[PDB]
């Protein structure tokens, strides 16, 4: 039933505004030894001969490094993504430009997919970056992403009961609910705003009267909107592990400037960083995926916020191997 | 354009707000504290000797008066006027205008303070089809104690010191409401019955304990005119003399607790 | 301690009185039985039961009502039996997910969820009319019919009138635990949070009072229990001086002082400002206020703060941002 | 000065402390010595008020907060301007209610009357203590407890259910709030039902308490009486504190998640998840 004290709490606005994180100390350390087991960066290698572009065969993304450089890469890539299955995951053993299997294509776009969000998207990953670990957390099928219908349960390395398989209808609103932090919100945020920019999150208004001609009738968003974004919020606390005073002054949750943090401008960027992601990388991969992969619709997994922070406002508590590998990002 | 804007910085939310205020102070002030003066009022004074004509003010917190019928005959208006015509035996302790007053004789007996009665009507409560409403069970013998309580009729009542006082003879039963309020009681030692509210009843499977008053003032309990039947003034007479006992039965309950 | 205040020590019983109404004295049904461990609390008498046509009325639409929202509920979970009892209160009847204005909407979204609404709403006015008529058949005043009148305005308002005024069903009230609940936060989300809301103001402050009232009330009367002050009616007609104490106690109090009468008053008065503030609330939202806040902050009335950690620029506004 | 039945009950006696020395009235008010100690308190209080309020930005009523410490501050004393103020006062007040509680026993002994009604009144007493004190004892800052402003303390009263994510799941919360409505519509009912019986209108005859049961009897098969229906308020009443107190108590001390999420215990049961 009920987490015994004590309970480690922090401030996030003025005194009095009951605003900060209530986090049990428990939880917390078993998120930590979770995320620490992310693999020490390999030793560093000086970059002798000429670039790879000019030694292998086929190399499109890395051809900039050195031979040595290149292979501290790859296993580097197998310990992130594949250690348990090896070398053998993306490769031929007799002939290592062949691309006959499907993880060696997708990893080619994996690649320009991390790089570009090391580059493009620094608004949201800063100075840590993320790496193949921080969403694959050594395994090909990352634990946690999310289909156009929501699955149980939100890590796939534990297995389905009966009712939590999504063919099983009787199911659904439970496999919904325990997407928004357990509520009976009647929507799927993903779907409606992560897997692509068609909508908009924001419902309020920002005047103090209704504005005659957007205010009656069915010029009128329906109210589903604000059950509709609650939803997405409570699925963002859940996902990071915190909760809307994290981000909000909830006195209004519409305005910015003292009403607001820095974390939720960083969390506007990730909107936008994660549709990107969605609609630009990971959802044409269908076509280069086996019919295992995908969802009932043809889908591939895609990434939502839990995919990197994984119940933690930084994933993996910050650590970063940025300056460790270069040829992640950023580019030039 | 705005939905609910008005000329220059007004809208309509900003008027029902003023609106609602005036409303809520119309009915509080103008009704509600009006009503709360049908009693009591016109407030007296250290002798109030404008005779002549009425003070302004007195008239103005009144509400117009009002007319209840009563259910078996009789009318009641109130506010009017009821003042209080038994002489009361306290004396002031102080010249102060709001100092307490002190008992001059015996408390208890003398109705003052705790031990004071309303002067209600004398009459009996009556049901709904005007039986005598308040009556002991050798009258309503259709009236029983239930099925698993404490019969009460031998047990003996102890007072607060400790004494047997005497012994449960009857309760008198609401047969409006189904509800026991008092016992009645043989006083040891004086051959004589007495009523007592059962609020002031420790009821017991052996005995009834009474705190309130002391074993030997059971004598002064008042007396009904009637044996099988009460009147209100007298149940008020009768709750009283318990009630007094809780500060005036010893010394020692009306001066400080510690 | 008057141990009576807390507990029946003796119960009583006697035949059971039947005070003869102007009609339907032969509606009534069932036989009286008794309960000695309720007794004990109260009073023992469960029954009988006046069984008029509004009675019924009421009886015939609420089933209608509750039959639409559970067949709705049990497919919300196709059908499984154990399901729908795990699920329970995360399954709902939902308005109108989609913008139709006031076009009467498809079954499958809201169509349904209206109905239900019309069932309730029927079964609502069978009954207002029993409690009504039931109070002048036995020549009582319409005061609790009057009261419970505004009640039912209030469901009126955030079930039918709001969603009317700003003309769009998708407003109104699911029914179901949690989705009646979750309906609370997505309104306030919508219109400015509901704090800033001068009529919740209201609201809260008279439901708060009924608190206040009715413990100082009841505690009032069970501290005036041994001179019969439960006996209120008498004590209205004829003062006793369990009133006279009652009176004085808070006198000496509070500096002012009720009469029997009109404490009820007050009373009847603070739960009927409950109902009648929520609803001026409602009117007003969406159709003359969008923003509750902002309506606040227009004022002057809002309360500003320092920021704690640093202000911060809403992103969507810089130059160049995406969208 | 005196209601025309007043003057049989205003007699010496029933004090806690101080026997004569404070047993008097003043116009209606009794004294008494924690009649003194209220207006001390009182006093203490409304000053410490108007010296914060006047080292503040606005004088706005709506808009003047005190507010306590940051979290940093933990248990201690704080500056007077960073949350001393909001400790001085928080002392003021509870010295205020109790002694106001306790004025009101002594009212009740010289009226040789129960002491329901202070009784009663520790109640909120007692949740005030639940909200400013043991909670934040219990997560060990002051700055826990919600700022003294007319709108202030609604944005602590927001941001703090926001805490959980939706605090209407709170299961504390569930029944306090059940208690308030259905208190709220007991005191419509009861308030109703006297003053009908009272007050037929048109002439008609004052009715009676067989009236009163029948009524209910018919409506809904069963009624509780009059001196229940008093029992019952209070009951009710009190329940609204006595009950969210242990909703607001485990929320962080023994509950750091949203709220609907403890109802986990129930959905995933295994025999059914
Ligand atoms: C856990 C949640 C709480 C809460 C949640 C809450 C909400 C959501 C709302 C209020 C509202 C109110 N609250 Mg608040 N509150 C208040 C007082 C108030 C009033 C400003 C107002 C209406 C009160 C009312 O009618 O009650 C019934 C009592 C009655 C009717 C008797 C009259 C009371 C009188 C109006 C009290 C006025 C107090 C003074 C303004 C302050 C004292 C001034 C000093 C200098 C003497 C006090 C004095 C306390 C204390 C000491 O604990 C308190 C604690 C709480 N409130 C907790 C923090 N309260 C409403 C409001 O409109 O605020 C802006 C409102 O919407
Ligand atoms: C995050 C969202 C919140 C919110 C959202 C909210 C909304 C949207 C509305 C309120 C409203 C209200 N809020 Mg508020 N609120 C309140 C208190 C209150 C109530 C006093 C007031 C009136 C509601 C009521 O009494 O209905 C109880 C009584 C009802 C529902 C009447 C029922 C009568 C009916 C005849 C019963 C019949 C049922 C049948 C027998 C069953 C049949 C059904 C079957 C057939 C299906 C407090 C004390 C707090 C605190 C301490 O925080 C709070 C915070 C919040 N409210 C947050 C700000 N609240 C209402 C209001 O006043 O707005 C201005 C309102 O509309
Ligand atoms: C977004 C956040 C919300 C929220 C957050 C919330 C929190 C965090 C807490 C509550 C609590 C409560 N909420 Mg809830 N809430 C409630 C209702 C309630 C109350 C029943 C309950 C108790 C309030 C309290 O503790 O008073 C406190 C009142 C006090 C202390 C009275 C002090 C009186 C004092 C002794 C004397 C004061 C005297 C004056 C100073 C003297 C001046 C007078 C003048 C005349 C001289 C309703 C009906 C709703 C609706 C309709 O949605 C709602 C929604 C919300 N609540 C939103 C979901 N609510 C409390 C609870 O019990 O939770 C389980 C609580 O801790
Ligand atoms: C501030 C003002 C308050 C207030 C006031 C008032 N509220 C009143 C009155 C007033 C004045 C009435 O006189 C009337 C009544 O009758 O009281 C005895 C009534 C009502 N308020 C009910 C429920 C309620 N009030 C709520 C709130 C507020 N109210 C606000 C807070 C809430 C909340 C908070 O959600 C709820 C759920 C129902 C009990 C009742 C209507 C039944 C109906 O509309 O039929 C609906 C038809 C049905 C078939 C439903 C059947 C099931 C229900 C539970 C009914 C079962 C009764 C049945 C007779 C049991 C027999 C068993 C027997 C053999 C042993
Ligand atoms: C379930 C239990 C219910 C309940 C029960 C009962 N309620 C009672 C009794 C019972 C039994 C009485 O016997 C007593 C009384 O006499 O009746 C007239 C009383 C009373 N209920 C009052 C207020 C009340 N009841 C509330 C709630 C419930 N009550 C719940 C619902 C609420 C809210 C918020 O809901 C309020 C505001 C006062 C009017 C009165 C105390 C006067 C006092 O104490 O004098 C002494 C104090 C003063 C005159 C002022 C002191 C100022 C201090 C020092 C400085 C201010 C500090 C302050 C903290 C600043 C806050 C700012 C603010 C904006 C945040
Ligand atoms: C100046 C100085 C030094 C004075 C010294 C003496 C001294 C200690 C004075 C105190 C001065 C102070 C602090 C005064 C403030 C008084 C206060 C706290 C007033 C608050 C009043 C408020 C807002 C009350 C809210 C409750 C409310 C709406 C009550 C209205 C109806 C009333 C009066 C109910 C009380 C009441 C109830 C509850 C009954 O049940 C009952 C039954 C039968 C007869 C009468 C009554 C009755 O009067
Ligand atoms: C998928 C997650 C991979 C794992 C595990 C390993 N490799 Fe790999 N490799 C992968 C890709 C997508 C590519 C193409 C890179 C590009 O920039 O386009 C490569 C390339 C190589 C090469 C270059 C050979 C050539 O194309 O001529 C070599 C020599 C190579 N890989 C070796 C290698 C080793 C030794 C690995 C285990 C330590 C290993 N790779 C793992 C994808 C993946
Ligand atoms: C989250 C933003 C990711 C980062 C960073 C990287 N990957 Fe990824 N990958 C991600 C998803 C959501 C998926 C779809 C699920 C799936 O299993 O396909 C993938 C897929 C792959 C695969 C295919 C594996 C398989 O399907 O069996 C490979 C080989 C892969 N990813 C490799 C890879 C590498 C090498 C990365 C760093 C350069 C990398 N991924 C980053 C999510 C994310
Ligand atoms: C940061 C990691 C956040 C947390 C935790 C919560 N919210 Fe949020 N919210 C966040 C952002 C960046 C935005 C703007 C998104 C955009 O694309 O513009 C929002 C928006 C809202 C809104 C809408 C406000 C508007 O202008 O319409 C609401 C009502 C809202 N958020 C509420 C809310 C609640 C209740 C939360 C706890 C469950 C919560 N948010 C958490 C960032 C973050
Ligand atoms: C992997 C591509 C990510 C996805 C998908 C999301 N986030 Fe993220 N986030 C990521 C990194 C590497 C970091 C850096 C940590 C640091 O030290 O800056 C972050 C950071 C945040 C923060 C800042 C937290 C803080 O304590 O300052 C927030 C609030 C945040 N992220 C929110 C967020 C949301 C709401 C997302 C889905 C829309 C999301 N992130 C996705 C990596 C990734
Ligand atoms: C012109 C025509 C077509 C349109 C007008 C129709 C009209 C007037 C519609 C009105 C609709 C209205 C008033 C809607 C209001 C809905 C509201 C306030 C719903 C609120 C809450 C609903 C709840 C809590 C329902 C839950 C449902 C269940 C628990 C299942 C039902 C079973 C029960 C036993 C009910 C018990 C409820 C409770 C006592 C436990
Ligand atoms: C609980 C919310 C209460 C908010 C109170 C805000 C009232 C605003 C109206 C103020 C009167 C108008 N004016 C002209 C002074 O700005
Ligand atoms: C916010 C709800 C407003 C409730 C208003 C109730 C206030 C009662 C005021 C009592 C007035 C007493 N007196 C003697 C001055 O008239
Ligand atoms: C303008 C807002 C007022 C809020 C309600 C205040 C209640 C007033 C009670 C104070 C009256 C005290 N008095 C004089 C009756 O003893
Ligand atoms: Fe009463």
């Amino acid at each position: 039933c009920f987490e015994p004290p004590p309970a480690t709490t922090t401030q996030t606005g003025f005194r009095g505004l009951s605003m900060g994180e209530v986090l049990h100390p428990a939880t917390v350390k078993a998120k930590k030894e979770r995320d620490a087991q992310y693999p020490p960066a390999l030793a560093a290698v000086k970059a002798e001969g000429p670039p790879v572009s000019q030694v292998y065969k086929n190399v499109k993304v890395l051809g900039n490094l050195t031979e040595a450089e290149f292979l501290r890469t790859m296993t580097a890539i197998t310990e992130w993504v594949s250690p348990q299955e090896g070398c053998t995951y993306c490769h031929d053993e007799n002939n290592l430009a062949s691309e006959a299997k499907y993880p060696y294509v997708v990893a080619r776009r994996m690649l320009e997919m991390t790089r570009a969000i090391n580059t493009n998207w620094t608004q949201h990953v800063a100075q840590t970056g993320v790496t193949c670990y921080t969403c694959h957390r050594g395994t090909p099928l990352p634990p946690y992403v999310r289909y156009l219908e929501p699955t149980l349960p939100l890590n796939n390395r534990e297995t389905p009961t009966h009712v939590e398989r999504v063919e099983t209808r009787s199911g659904y609103v439970v496999r919904l609910a325990k997407y928004t932090a357990y509520s009976a919100l009647n929507y799927d945020p993903f779907t409606m705003f992560l897997a692509n920019d068609k909508r908009q999150v924001r419902v309020v208004p920002q005047t103090a009267l209704p504005l005659v001609g957007v205010s009656r009738g069915k010029e009128r968003r329906p109210l589903s909107d604000a059950y509709a974004t609650f939803a997405l919020m409570m699925s963002i606390s859940d996902s990071l592990g915190t909760n809307c005073t994290f981000c909000h002054n909830a006195q209004t949750f519409e305005s910015w400037g003292k009403k607001s943090t820095p974390q939720r401008a960083i969390a506007w960027w990730g909107i936008r960083m994660v549709r990107d992601l969605n609609m630009n990388y990971l959802a044409p991969l269908n076509a280069s995926l086996p019919a295992s992969r995908l969802g009932r619709q043809g889908e591939a997994p895609q990434a939502d916020c839990r995919t990197c922070h994984q119940g933690v406002t930084k994933p993996l508590f910050g650590a970063s191997r940025l300056k460790d590998y270069p040829e992640l990002g950023p580019i030039k | 354009m705005y939905h609910g804007a008005l000329a220059q910085h007004l809208d309509i939310a900003q008027l029902v707000w003023y609106a609602q205020w005036l409303v809520i102070w119309t009915v509080v002030l103008l009704y509600l504290r009006r009503e709360d003066r049908r009693e009591g009022y016109p407030l007296v004074e250290p002798l109030g000797l404008v005779k002549l004509a009425p003070e302004d003010g007195q008239v103005y917190e009144l509400p117009y008066p009002k007319t209840f019928v009563l259910p078996h005959g009789g009318t009641v208006t109130v506010p009017r006027r009821r003042p209080e015509t038994r002489e009361l035996k306290l004396a002031q302790t102080d010249g102060f205008e709001g100092a307490p007053l002190q008992p001059t004789g015996n408390p208890l007996v003398d109705a003052v303070g705790p031990a004071s009665y309303a002067e209600r009507a004398e009459v009996v409560d009556a049901t709904v089809d005007g039986k005598a409403k308040i009556v002991p069970l050798r009258v309503a013998t259709d009236f029983s104690i239930a099925e698993g309580d404490v019969d009460p009729r031998g047990l003996p009542v102890v007072a607060a010191d400790g004494v047997e006082a005497g012994t449960v003879t009857d309760l008198w039963v609401d047969r409006s409401e189904h509800y026991f309020r008092y016992l009645e009681l043989s006083v040891a030692g004086s051959a004589r019955t007495a009523l007592i509210p059962l609020g002031f009843c420790d009821v017991k499977k052996d005995k009834i304990v009474v705190t309130s008053i002391l074993s030997e003032q059971f004598a002064n309990v008042p007396r009904l005119q009637s044996r099988d039947q009460i009147t209100l003034r007298e149940e008020d007479k009768v709750s009283a003399y318990y009630a007094g006992g809780l500060l005036y039965a010893t010394p020692e309950r009306a001066e400080s607790l510690l | 301690a008057d141990y009576q205040t807390i507990y029946t020590q003796i119960q009583a019983r006697g035949p059971h009185i039947t005070v003869s109404g102007e009609w339907g004295d032969n509606d009534r049904v069932g036989k009286p039985f008794y309960s000695y461990w309720l007794g004990k609390i109260g009073d023992a008498q469960i029954g009988p039961i006046y069984l008029g046509a509004s009675g019924i009325a009421a009886f015939a639409f609420g089933s209608t009502a509750i039959l639409i929202i559970l067949f709705n509920m049990a497919a919300e979970v196709h059908f499984d039996p154990l399901q729908f009892f795990r699920q329970f209160f995360w399954l709902g009847l939902y308005p109108p997910k989609a913008q139709y204005g006031m076009g009467i909407p498809p079954l499958h979204d809201g169509g349904w969820w209206l109905m239900a609404g019309l069932f309730m709403t029927l079964s609502l006015g069978s009954w207002w009319i029993r409690v009504y008529s039931r109070a002048r058949a036995l020549g009582l005043g319409t005061h609790i019919a009057w009261n419970f009148a505004a009640a039912i305005f209030f469901v009126l308002c955030i079930g039918c009138i709001h969603p009317t005024l700003v003309g769009s069903w998708s407003e109104g009230v699911p029914f179901g635990i949690w989705p009646h609940i979750d309906w609370l936060t997505a309104f306030s989300i919508r219109y400015g949070n509901f704090y800033y809301c001068p009529w919740h103001g209201f609201s809260i402050g008279f439901a708060y009072g009924c608190g206040l009232l009715f413990a100082a009330h009841g505690a009032t009367i069970l501290a005036v229990a041994r001179f019969g002050g439960d006996r209120e009616i008498e004590q209205i007609t004829d003062r006793g001086t369990a009133v006279e104490r009652a009176a004085l106690f808070w006198r000496w109090t509070i500096g002012f002082n009720a009469t029997i009468e009109s404490v009820h008053r007050w009373g009847w008065f603070f739960s009927l400002m409950v109902m009648v503030s929520a609803s001026v609330g409602i009117l007003l939202t969406g159709t003359f206020v969008d923003n509750w806040y902002l309506w606040c902050v227009k004022h002057g009335a809002a309360p500003d703060y320092p920021a704690y950690l640093p202000a911060t620029p809403d992103p969507a506004s810089l130059p160049g941002a995406p969208k | 000065a005196l209601l025309s039945f007043e003057r049989k009950y205003r007699v010496r006696g029933g004090t806690l402390i101080g026997g004569d020395l404070f047993d008097f009235w003043v116009g209606p008010y009794f004294v008494g010595f924690f009649g003194v100690s209220a207006i001390f308190f009182i006093f203490l209080g409304v000053s410490l008020i108007g010296y914060a309020a006047s080292q503040g930005p606005t004088w706005d009523p709506f808009a003047i907060s005190i507010n306590p410490p940051d979290l940093k501050y933990g248990l201690g004393a704080a500056p007077l301007l960073e949350g001393g103020f909001w400790q001085a006062i928080t002392v003021c007040a509870l010295g205020a209610f109790i002694s106001w509680m306790l004025r009101e026993v002594e009212i009740s002994r010289k009226l040789g009357i129960g002491w329901h009604v202070p009784l009663a009144f520790c109640v909120p007493i007692f949740m005030f203590c639940v909200l400013q004190v043991f909670r934040p004892l219990l997560l060990g800052s002051w700055g826990h407890a919600f700022p003294y402003g007319i709108l202030s303390h609604l944005d602590w009263v927001n941001n703090f259910g926001y805490q959980y994510l939706n605090w209407h799941y709170n299961p504390g919360h569930m029944s306090s709030v059940s208690f308030l409505f259905v208190n709220a519509m007991a005191l419509g009912l009861h308030g109703g039902l006297i003053l009908s019986v009272a007050n037929p209108g048109d002439g008609d005859k004052v009715k009676t308490a067989e009236h009163e049961n029948q009524y209910f009897r018919d409506v809904v098969g069963y009624s509780i009486g009059a001196l229940s229906i008093h029992r019952l308020g209070l009951f009710l009443a009190s329940n609204i504190f006595l009950t969210g107190a242990f909703g607001t108590i485990a929320s962080g001390p023994f509950w750091t998640r949203g709220w609907p999420e403890w109802w986990g215990w129930w959905l995933d049961i295994p025999f059914w998840s």
